[PDB]
RNA sequence: GGUGAAAUUCUUGGAUUUAUUGAAGACUAACUACUGCGAAAGCAUUUGCCAAGGACGUUUUCAUUAAUCAAGAACGAAAGUUAGGGGAUCGAAGAUGAUCAGAUACCGUCGUAGUCUUAACCAUAAACUAUGCCGACUAGGGAUCGGGUGGUGUUUUUCUUAUGACCCACUCGGCACCUUACGAGAAAUCAAAGUCUUUGGGUUCUGGGGGGAGUAUGGUCGCAAGGCUGAAACUUAAAGGAAUUG
RNA sequence: CUCUAACUAUAAAAAUCUCUCUUCUC
């Protein structure tokens, strides 16, 4: 992979679990 | 090259040199006598002098600034000394 | 080559001669040296100022060479000495000035940056004198008393 | 020529035998008077021609205005101003340069100067001029740029605003195309700045015209027999 | 000074669909826009010289007809922020209204420059073709 | 290719020695013109060779 | 590995460049790594001048010429042929090609 | 129009061009270079004001005030976030018409937020010269920028001197360049990446096989985006660098 | 041992690939 993009999924996929934190609370 | 006598540079080479670079670190400037063209008194200035260099006798600016020396008023005659 | 400031290495100062003594030729009297040092002083040019119009004007080559001692010492020796060093004050009026000037037009952040580097070397300068007890060990400069010694 | 598509959201005529010829004519300023003709739609009231014609504004050489090629990269052009029926007269309403010549002189190796500036004429006219010049390589030079510096360039503007506002500020319009056609100012220029650089190349440029107070009916007959 | 009634003939050459469009001296009154695109029936060929010969001539003829006889040039590219350089047809007519009868004078190009605005089409990597 | 013939005209154009040896100060106004600094040299040498010193006008045209 | 000693810009002590846009593509590159053509031509093809000449009025006309730089990204100007891939050796070679004709 | 070719789209309410004008915001073409300024980001119409700085000149002034620097701080491209102002161009999203097996991609047209600003956050970039800063020395060559040196110098031109602009020999500083190795490197190459096994000028900060991974977690700054800090379990004999021949 | 003048004008589409890797000593 592009370094990039591989980036770019994690921080999506941080993004996501941090709203998912958001919501439980 | 690779054989010199650094104790002894041509004088030519020497003042060739910069200063600050020669054997003896020695000034470039020098001191003029000059006198203005209407006194004939005899006011010393130095030759890279920053102010305007006035004659106490009369108001007779003799030097004005530059950079470099000086430049002088067209109708002074200076001495080196 | 330092400038501390800026990467700039220039080396562009001045090479006093070899001869410690006066020159042959000098016909003043270093008394007379002496009166007109401290007349100059009286009307209140700087120890710089003084060295540069005595070179202009007159044989005067070092005070130092001639009457055997430096300018900021007759002066102090004579009790014409400024309270601040003339370098040191020079520094307080040009932070001002910028302060003066920044603080006019907002956003001009270079104008900000050389206030910073201006009190780096004003802190350092202050720091080296009060551990030579020029100054009196209580003397800080920050925006205010900064102004008053503008005054 | 088809792929039509025709998205309209005979009647036919000859729409050129239905028109009238008009002559041009430049003011006394220039050599050759006459300009040329111009085609218009047929004068009749309710939208006279002559309503339409006065403000149209011709773009003409002047090598072919003065007869000399040396004017050939000028170009001058001339508003309608006055109708005599057949014929219309021409005022002064702006110049400029052929666009060539400009980029012939704008070469590497030599910075150029312009000096942009709004002047009002001795009468009314209030204008805007324009200036061009290049540093001129020396008689000797072996150094192979040509470049001035910026306090040099700063003086040489100020040098040119200051002879480009004598030149409008003393003198009408007339009697400004009259100093403009042998490009005097030109000279006067290199004059005043010969000493501080060299400037091969100084030239005069996009004078435009801006106001003007109401008609000026006599001087238009002046300028025109 | 014979009395060549002059006119302007401005063409418009661009990459594509070139046009001539004579009009009088002041530009206000035209004769005979036709264009490139008039008498080719590609669409691809519209600034093919072809193009442009078969303009040229018929838009000289109409100049004959109407009266006009000696022409001045205005050659135009795209100009603006599009390409600065003239289009590959408009060069062939321009020959041919030099053929045609048509007396020509005063070859000028007067292709809109700008100074350095109104970025240009295309973002920063540009055309990918 | 060098044929014995070819070597032979080679040698005897080749041995040809020329008269007089064209500087001999005999050309280009007896006694040669030369600048001013190769004369002052050849007199701090201490030579008394015959001479004709002259300016040479250092200023350089475009080239 | 440094392709280039002069790095392939000609920047080299700028910081940065203002960008201009490609003349074919219209893709944005700095303004030194540019690859820019003197494009002065005649108005007239040399083809077509003689039909110019003895059909036209004003005998001895200037016959301008027209004037202006190119810019291409250097994509376009190694496919439209305006730069050559070139050899090692054969890189640091800068003068252009020996005056075309001379 | 637009393209490799085309279509979408606008057009006898006359689109495209042809002229004059006027509005808006935009940028400052060409001058523009192995050239300049700045700490770096970055900086290009003119003019005035405001303050600032480098380098050079200095027989001017003080006398170690110096270098790098944990901690602390200021700036910090573009995108982004607030809010208010503007709203041209160009264009993420979306809408489209093509190509293709599919193409919600590259080409093609419209079009929101942004693009420009005004105060405040963001502090990351291949923020690259992938070369930390301050020192001293070491090899030949040229030009170039800034200053200052000397010409019986040239044109300048104001008769003549003065300037300016040039020519020469310089010198100090700056971006750099070319040639070479007699030094290095593993090499590509470097005039420093030399003065390093013949191993010691002063100094900060980083790395110890590759993945896991800049991820987990705890802090900490931020509204948010996210930034700084930062592993391990575990899994492998390679990954990687430069050059050679195909 | 005297010098600095020419010039053009293309891009449509093309995806994937199963083994088998084996010495240099006179
Ligand atoms: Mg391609
Ligand atoms: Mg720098
Ligand atoms: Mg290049
Ligand atoms: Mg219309
Ligand atoms: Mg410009
Ligand atoms: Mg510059
Ligand atoms: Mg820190
Ligand atoms: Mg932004
Ligand atoms: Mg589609
Ligand atoms: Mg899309
Ligand atoms: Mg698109
Ligand atoms: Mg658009
Ligand atoms: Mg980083
Ligand atoms: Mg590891
Ligand atoms: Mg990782
Ligand atoms: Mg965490
Ligand atoms: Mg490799
Ligand atoms: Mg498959
Ligand atoms: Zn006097
Ligand atoms: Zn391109």
């Amino acid at each position: 992979m592009r370094a990039k993009w591989r980036k770019k999924r994690t921080r999506r996929l941080k993004r996501k679990r941090r709203k998912v934190r958001a919501r439980s609370k | 090259v690779l054989v010199q006598d650094l104790l002894h540079p041509t004088a030519a080479s020497e003042a060739r040199k910069h200063k600050l670079k020669t054997l003896v670190q020695s000034p470039r400037s020098h001191f003029l006598d000059v006198k203005c063209p209407g006194c004939l008194n005899i006011t010393t200035v130095f030759s890279h002098a920053q102010t305007a260099v006035t004659c106490e006798s009369c108001s007779t600016v003799l030097c004005t600034p530059t950079g470099g020396k000086a430049k002088l008023s067209e109708g002074t005659s200076f001495r080196r000394k | 080559m330092g400038r501390m400031h800026s990467k700039g290495k220039g080396m562009s100062s001045s090479a006093i001669p070899y001869s410690r003594n006066a020159p042959a030729w000098f016909k003043g009297s270093s008394d007379g040296v002496v009166e007109q040092i401290i007349k100059y002083a009286r009307k209140g040019l700087t120890p710089s100022q003084i060295g540069v119009l005595l070179r202009d004007a007159h044989g005067v080559t070092q005070a130092k060479v001639i009457t055997g001692n430096k300018i900021l010492r007759i002066l102090k020796s004579n009790g014409l000495a400024p309270e601040i060093p003339e370098d040191l004050y020079f520094l307080i009026k040009k932070a001002v000035s910028v302060r003066k000037h920044l603080e006019r037009n907002r956003k001009d952040k270079d104008a900000k940056f050389r206030l910073i580097l201006i009190e780096s070397r004003i802190h350092r300068l202050a720091r080296y004198y009060r551990t030579v007890s020029v100054l009196p060990p209580n003397w800080k400069y920050e925006s205010a008393t900064a102004s008053a010694l503008v005054n | 020529a088809v792929g039509k598509n025709k998205r309209l959201s005979k009647r036919v005529v000859d729409p050129f035998t239905r028109k009238e010829w008009y002559d041009i004519k430049a003011p006394s300023t220039f050599e050759n008077r006459n300009v040329g003709k111009t085609l218009v739609n047929k004068s009749v009231g309710l939208k006279n021609a002559s309503d339409s014609l006065k403000g149209r504004v011709v773009e003409v050489c002047l090598a072919d205005l003065q007869g000399s090629e040396d004017h050939s990269f000028r170009k001058v052009k001339l508003r309608v101003d006055e109708v005599q029926g057949k014929n219309l007269l021409t005022n002064f309403h702006g110049m400029d340069f052929t666009t060539d010549k400009l980029r012939s002189m704008v070469r590497k190796w030599q910075t150029l100067i312009e000096a942009n500036v709004t002047v009002k004429t001795s009468d009314d006219y209030v204008l805007r001029i324009f200036a061009i010049a290049f540093t001129r390589k020396q008689a000797n030079q072996v150094k192979r740029t040509s470049y001035a510096q910026s306090s040099h360039i700063r003086q040489i503007r100020k040098v040119i605003s200051e002879i480009l506002t004598r030149e409008v500020q003393n003198s009408t319009l007339a009697q400004l195309t009259s100093k403009l056609i042998p490009e005097v100012i030109n000279k006067e220029i290199e004059n005043a700045t010969k000493d501080i650089f060299p400037l091969q190349n100084v030239h005069i440029r996009k004078v435009k015209l801006l106001k003007q107070p109401k008609f000026d009916l006599g001087s238009l007959l002046s300028l025109h027999g | 000074d014979n009395s060549q009634v002059f006119g302007v003939a401005r063409i418009f050459a661009s990459f594509n669909d070139t046009f001539v469009h004579v009009t009088d001296l002041s530009g206000r009154e035209t004769i005979a826009r036709v264009t490139g695109g008039m008498k080719v029936k590609a669409d691809r060929d519209e600034s093919s010289p072809y193009a442009a010969m078969l303009a040229a001539q018929d838009v000289a003829a109409k100049c004959k007809e109407v009266g006009i006889t000696a022409v001045h040039i205005k050659i135009r590219a795209t100009g603006g922020t599009r390409s600065k350089t003239p289009g590959p047809g408009g060069q062939a007519a321009l020959r041919a209204l030099a053929r045609s009868g048509l007396r020509i004078g005063r070859i000028e190009d007067v292709t809109p420059v700008p100074s350095d605005s109104t970025r240009k089409k295309g973002g920063r990597r540009g055309r990918r073709l | 290719i060098s044929f014995k013939l070819q070597e032979e005209e080679r040698e005897r154009k080749d041995q040809y020695v020329p008269d007089v040896s064209a500087l001999d100060l005999s050309h280009s106004n007896d006694v040669l013109n030369v600048d001013t600094q190769t004369a002052e040299l050849v007199n701090s040498l201490g030579l008394k060779l015959p001479l004709s010193v002259s300016s040479v006008s250092a200023v350089r045209d475009r080239r | 590995p440094k392709k280039r000693a002069s790095n392939g810009r000609n920047k080299k002590g700028r910081g940065h460049v203002k960008p201009v846009r490609c003349v074919n593509c219209s893709r944005s590159v700095p303004k030194d790594k540019a690859i820019k053509r003197m494009a002065i031509r005649n108005i007239v093809e040399a083809a077509a001048i003689r039909d110019l000449s003895e059909a036209s009025v004003y005998a001895e006309y200037a016959l301008p010429k027209t004037y202006n730089k190119l810019h291409y990204c250097i994509s376009c100007a190694i496919h439209a042929r305006i730069v050559r891939v070139r050899s090692r050796t054969d890189r640091r070679i800068r003068a252009p090609p020996q005056r075309p004709r001379f």
